């Protein structure tokens, strides 16, 4: 029950196509007519989009009829499915709309949630509406290090959605390349976490939001267009936030925000408390609930592990439609000055601060590492405090040579940068 | 035959300075 041959699908009105592709699940779809979406990203028709190792739905926002091409799917198989909860995206994307065309700024939103609500779908489909009426520029703001949106894992980001995001990429999309693209790429404002979960250094997280919070601000002080768009902010799992949600609280003063959508029922324990907590400030007329999101479903690191691969592997090489060529060079160890950061594993607790790295294949080898602005005789303070140029790949660390085989995505020489160890490995 | 390679992003000063309607245009 296979098959490489197009198979004719009709989507009715207001369901999802719910689809699940999983490692090497490569599926095409073609649109004949209709108007379909994926996360408010509008599939032209006659257009073939190309999907894999992603799960998601196909949304029909009029009766679809498209043609679809996958070994891995059948017939009997596919999974369409009536979705009763748009109407709440909808009429929270058109109050975002009014705020933008009639305050003196746009809105800055905060999404929260449990695990798996729906917090990042709403985000990217509320981007895309931005775009659809108005051609607002909203500043997507990602504060989930699991997440890699617009680059790899272990960052969070604030990125203009200036034009349509990539209906094919669980990444949203593709950051700034040489060339020639299919589609307007983007320009990202990238800060480096670096670790696998925000418990394993709080104060370092924390610090990355303060940093992206200070530009984030001097980007909309200089442009008009971002500042009436506004910002919409995506949080990891509620669950991974302190008790007390002192963590919100920073986040809701470094990134001004004015807004908060909560996903939950209004009889789960979590709406009275983030009233009782964030209303004094923010005023109970600004905070909103959504309840549960249809489709939406739970996911595991398995999966998380899958998606952080491609983006990694998308950094350095594009994707399928785009493919790009990054730069293998040989160099010695004494070329290279590489921090790391404090965490609880190899520290106890974690702190805002570096420590030096000693090259060994145990400690590099398959490594991500952060490039800083900063000059490699910098001290530690200086290259905390660094924006991220970008980052490297170390594929092999030699002992007896004493050199590294270091991957780049831009040609041409090593950047004679301080540079930061990441968590993240990739293999190739 | 002909190629293109990922960006290095921009620093602080450059990227709030910075308009997307370059990009768009
Ligand atoms: N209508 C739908 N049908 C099928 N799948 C969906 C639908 N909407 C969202 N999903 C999928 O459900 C999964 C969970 O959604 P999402 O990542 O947005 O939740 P989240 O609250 O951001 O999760 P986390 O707490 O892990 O950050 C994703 O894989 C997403 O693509
Ligand atoms: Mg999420």
């Amino acid at each position: 029950t296979g098959d490489n041959e197009w198979h004719k699908l009709v989507i009715p009105k207001g369901s999802d196509w719910q689809i699940d592709l999983k490692a090497e699940g490569k599926l095409i779809v073609k649109v004949n007519s209709g108007i379909v979406e994926i996360f408010g990203t509008e599939l032209a028709v006659d257009d073939e989009y190309t999907f894999q190792n992603w799960k998601f739905p196909i949304y029909a926002v009029e009766e679809t009829e498209l043609l679809w091409k996958c070994p891995d799917l059948t017939t009997n198989t596919i999974t369409v499915k009536p979705n009763h909860t748009m109407k709440y995206i909808y009429n929270l994307h058109f109050m975002l709309e009014k705020i933008r065309m009639s305050n003196f700024e746009g809105p800055r939103v905060v999404i929260v949630g449990g695990s798996q609500t729906g917090k990042t779908s709403l985000s990217r489909t509320l981007c895309s509406y931005a775009l659809k009426f108005n051609a607002y520029q909203p500043l997507y703001i990602n504060l989930d290090p699991q997440q890699p949106i617009f680059t790899v894992p272990g960052c969070i980001s604030a990125t203009p959605i200036s034009d349509i995001l990539d209906a094919q990429l669980p990444t949203w999309g593709q950051s700034l390349t040489s060339g020639a693209t299919l589609l307007h790429n983007k320009q990202p404002m990238v800060k480096n976490f670096g670790l696998e979960r925000i418990n394993e250094n709080k104060d370092l997280y924390l610090e990355c939001i303060s940093q992206l919070g200070q530009v984030v601000g001097q980007r909309l002080h200089l442009d008009p267009q971002v500042r009436r768009s506004g910002c919409i902010v995506d949080t990891p799992s509620i669950s991974q936030l302190d008790e007390n949600l002192a963590e919100l609280h920073h986040i809701i003063e470094k990134l001004n925000v004015n807004i908060m959508l909560v996903l939950c029922s209004e009889t789960d324990p979590l709406w009275e408390k983030v009233k009782k907590t964030f209303g004094p400030e923010l005023g109970n007329n600004n905070i909103f609930f959504i309840p549960k999101l249809d489709g939406v479903s739970a996911v595991d690191d398995v999966y998380k592990r899958s998606l952080q691969r491609t983006s990694i592997r998308e950094y350095f090489y594009g994707s399928l439609d785009t493919a790009l060529s990054p730069y293998a060079i040989g160099v010695d160890y004494e070329d290279l000055t590489i921090w790391k950061p404090s965490n609880v594993f190899d520290n106890e607790v974690g702190r805002v601060e570096l420590f030096p790295v000693t090259i060994t294949p145990s400690n590099l080898q398959h490594a991500i590492i952060a490039i800083t602005f900063a000059e490699r005789r910098a001290d530690q303070a200086t290259v905390i405090k660094s924006p991220i140029l970008g980052f490297a790949l170390i594929t092999e660390v030699n002992e007896k040579r004493r050199k590294l085989r270091v991957l780049l995505p831009v040609p041409g020489r090593l950047p004679s940068k301080a540079m930061i160890l990441t968590s993240y490995r990739y293999l190739e | 035959k002909n190629i293109q390679s990922r960006n290095w992003y921009l620093s602080d000063s450059q990227w709030a300075a910075f308009k997307d309607d370059e990009i768009t245009s």
